């Protein structure tokens, strides 16, 4: 759900930093790393 | 799992002093959960502290309480009188919830003597083969007092029935009742029953009795 | 529009079941978690049950486990709590409470219910008794007069005395009951002005609802006995 | 609704879970299929 | 929990002004449009106001335009409705509405309030008085006997009469009231049996909020006007 | 803007009777936007009919009312006898609300006499100067009722108060009360007065009268 960065803030993010007050540190760092993934993996077939 | 602690379990004062509670923790436990709560008489309790040291809503200026590690407190600073009731303290685990055991306040007057009136038993328990003779003390401070029951000044102490009073917000006295209950034929064995009432505020036990003038 | 209401509760045999609920009203019920504490007589607190909001995580201490059941309903907007094979040290004060933050378990509680007594014991229930009390005499008849009312031999708890329909309540002392040989025993005292009795008439009121008892007494002044 | 990625998580999926346990099934394949798809006809676009 | 009650409203001089409210609660505030409906006194309904859910947007009659106020506040969770240089067609029922589809302005209406009376005239605050009935005689005086409770001479509208507090409740008619020459006058009958009534003794009772006036009145069983 | 008009306004009907209202409009409207409220005695009214053919929650099954284009109409099947009330039929218009006037329906029973029952004034209002003579007519079928003040044969029509009653749910008949006001010199210039009451139901009209018998 994360991924698609459907609700991550509104649902997901926020009621959770509400209790761990540094839980931004491990979701913020995971939307750079898959999304670069997906831009790369879109350039792959484009250069196929 | 965790176990908690309190000291003192009773404890008095008046408006004008300052007052200080504990909850005593037996293992090292961060500051984030934590919680207070007040109970008055019959009264579902209610949050009062969120988080060890930040106040709830409809809360007044005067609380507060702080710490850290193994130790924690509440302080009340200018303690009214509204402020004679029970209170807990919460700590969260691996999956349990822990409360406290009970920490109660009580509010200081002046002293008096007990007031005393005893009562005979009615006709229609008399028809029933009983008796039950009953002693009330009321409008009393403190709540520390001692009764006797003498029958032609025998001290008996079988067959009493006794049970105190939440302290009063009206004057902060204690009241009482001392029942001594009989059967049909040894109520007519005997002349006098009298109940005394001993108490710190007069060396003479006053004493409020019935005969059997007409009974 | 915050409320929570109870339902359940009475007297049960050691040996059976009992299946309260919890009625919840005012916030969105599905976007919380739910549980149960209770409250022993002898004044202090112990944790039974809870469960997160969407209803397939449950917890339990380990002194109750395997026993009791509790699941939740969305649509109904009520919570359910279902016991089975009971024992005596279960007579104590139950409640119903929400947690703080929203989606979470296990922080803080901010809005309870108000109570429902259960008490499983081997007694009997019975009907109480009322007798109506006077004084024997006075020296110099002051106007500090005194009358009591006497409920004994009930089962089980509560009872509900009150002073002609509840007419007065100044001046009045409740007393806690206290239980001998299976039977409850209630006393109550009231100190009126010497020239409002006997001209005003008053009546105790006892009004007993797990019996059924709706016993009502008045004070005679002091009939002597004597017989020609 | 599901295709376009917009509250696909918090409005259709995870109320059907709480009836259905299995449901999941049938809507994550569905986003490796479309998606998939959709960027392929992009690239179509790029080699014209 | 939906629930919509009113306040305000009473008299008011023509050349005056009133401010109305209107309290919602159980639904979510922030989510709806909201709607004042009135009703006429002979038996017709007629629209006042109403507004979308964020406050910006009014909709307004031509017959009343420019005079009334609406407005909104969501943190508060009520409704207002101020109004200045009131007529006198204006002596009506008001109500306060939710719209049925959400974000909606202008389709159906499915909850509403109860009411809440104002009335706009030149007359004068009065006290009324009361005046106990009973019959002259009776032929065979049989078991069938009624009184009556005569109200007249008051203002504004309304008046509460009960029977000893509201004990009895069968076998009376309540008469609407009819308003001449600036004076409301209310009657009332009962009908009891011929056994209860004199043995029985009863009050009219009377409670005038308006003015402040509480008369409480007994029936004297036809005493005759002679005198030595 | 759009007008609404109805037909009838006043019908009445028995348990066992089918019946059907009409709104009719000024006009052409597409059906998406018509509702239907229903008011009982004192009630403030409630939704009825969403869409001009689908129900509300809170609903039998035996309340249906169709069409289209310009006319539109409300029947009931099997009619109890708790839809004697008033009815209203709304429509959207630019940006307007526009109900109708009201379709008010009655339970009828058997016919009956009126109970008559005068009362005379009472003391205290003859130390204040006036007088007032009630008469009472209680539990009546049907509404229609005439009435008269009769003063030594003389037919005053001067000083009369009527008001009528609702429809009572008990029985399905209807109260009245008639007041002759009087002043204190009025009242003693005379002897005898009459109220009588004039039906269908007895070509005779019963006379209830007083005189002044110790009065």
């Amino acid at each position: 759900q994360v991924m698609t960065l459907e609700s991550w803030s509104m649902g997901i993010v926020r009621p959770l930093m509400e209790v761990y007050p540094y839980a931004w540190v491990f979701f913020i760092p995971f939307i750079f790393v898959v999304t670069f993934v997906m831009i790369n993996l879109v350039v792959a077939i484009c250069v196929d | 799992e965790i176990v908690l602690t309190q000291s003192p379990a009773l404890m008095a004062a008046s408006p004008g002093e300052k007052v200080t509670i504990t909850c005593s923790v037996s293992l090292s436990i961060s500051s984030s959960n934590l919680f207070w709560y007040q109970q008055k008489s019959e009264t579902s309790p209610k949050p009062w502290i969120y988080g060890t040291s930040k106040l709830a809503s409809g809360v007044p200026v005067r609380f507060s309480g702080s710490g850290s590690g193994t130790s924690y407190s509440l302080t009340i600073s200018s303690m009214e009188a509204e402020d004679a009731a029970t209170y807990y303290c919460q700590q969260w685990s691996s999956h349990s919830f822990t409360f406290g055991g009970g920490t109660k306040l009580e509010i200081k007057r002046a002293d008096a003597a007990p007031t005393v009136s005893i009562f005979p038993p009615s006709s229609e328990q008399l028809t029933s083969g009983g008796a039950s003779v009953v002693c009330f003390l009321n409008n009393f401070y403190p709540k520390d007092i001692n009764v006797k029951w003498k029958i032609d000044g025998s001290e008996r102490q079988n067959g009493v029935l006794n049970s105190w009073t939440d302290q009063d917000s009206k004057d902060s006295t204690y009241s009482m009742s001392s029942t001594l209950t009989l059967t049909k034929d040894e109520y007519e064995r005997h002349n006098s029953y009298t109940c005394e009432a001993t108490h710190k505020t007069s060396t003479s036990p006053i004493v409020k009795s019935f005969n059997r003038n007409e009974c | 529009e915050v409320q929570l209401v109870e339902s359940g509760g009475g007297l049960v045999k050691p040996g059976g079941s009992l299946k309260l609920s919890c009625a919840a009203s005012g916030f969105t019920f599905s976007n919380y978690a739910m549980s149960w504490v209770r409250q022993t007589p002898e004044k202090r607190l112990e944790w039974v049950a809870t469960i997160s909001n969407g209803g397939r995580y449950t917890y339990y201490p380990d002194s109750v486990k395997g026993r009791f059941t509790i699941s939740r309903d969305n649509a109904k907007n009520s919570l359910y709590l279902q016991m089975s094979s009971l024992r005596s040290e279960d007579t104590a004060m139950y409640y119903c409470a929400r947690h703080l933050y929203r989606y979470d378990v296990g922080g803080a509680l901010d809005y309870w219910g108000q109570g429902t007594s259960v008490t499983v014991s081997s007694a009997k229930t019975t009907a109480p008794s009322v007798y109506p009390l006077a004084p024997v005499c006075g020296d110099t008849t002051g106007s500090s007069v005194t009358l009591g009312c006497l409920v004994k031999g009930y089962f089980p708890e509560p009872v509900t005395l009150t002073w002609n329909s509840g007419s007065l309540s100044s001046g009045v002392h409740t007393f806690p009951a206290v239980l001998q040989s299976d039977l409850y025993t209630l006393s109550s005292s009231v100190t009126v002005t010497s020239s409002t009795w006997p001209s005003q008439s008053i009546t105790c009121n006892v009004a007993h609802p797990a019996s059924s008892t709706k016993v009502d007494k008045k004070i005679e002044p002091r009939g002597p006995t004597i017989k020609p």
